[PDB]
């Protein structure tokens, strides 16, 4: 999680003064939660036995992420 | 007659009413095969008929990666 606060600094503001953040008059802070990358909980593969022919392979894999896609 | 050897084209066994039709594959897979013992008619390829009457149209994934439908 991070907190965001910033503002515009004009030509008057100096690098040292900007670091001091004295005259900047920054914006109020705001807190947001940073999402989590996907991970795979387990890897597996199972298929149905068949009397005639061959069982089609399939992969079952369980994730734990929160990505949109 | 292929060179100095002879390749089977079709066979009709006496003990079993099995009739293999077609030149044999390098691995020995006959194109069309029959078996009254198992009461099955085995044809690799396609079958064209005006109509078909049956009691169970059980689609099968005959090949490793086929899509029955």
């Amino acid at each position: 999680t991070y907190e965001v606060q910033g503002a515009f600094y004009d030509s008057i503001i100096d690098s040292e003064l900007l670091n001091a953040q004295i005259g900047i008059n920054l914006s109020d802070k705001q807190t947001f939660k940073m999402k989590s990358a996907p991970r795979i909980t387990g890897a597996r593969c199972e298929s149905e036995p068949v009397d005639v022919g061959v069982g089609a392979p399939i992969v079952y894999i369980d994730t734990t992420g929160e990505a949109d896609y | 007659k292929d060179g100095s050897t002879w390749k089977q084209t079709f066979l009709i066994d006496a003990a079993t009413g099995a009739i293999n039709i077609g030149l044999l594959d390098a691995e020995g897979k006959a194109p069309i095969s029959f078996d009254p013992v198992k009461k099955i008619v085995n044809v690799d390829g396609s079958v064209i008929t005006k109509t078909i009457n049956a009691a169970n149209f059980v689609m099968t994934n005959l090949t490793g990666q086929d899509n029955p439908a």
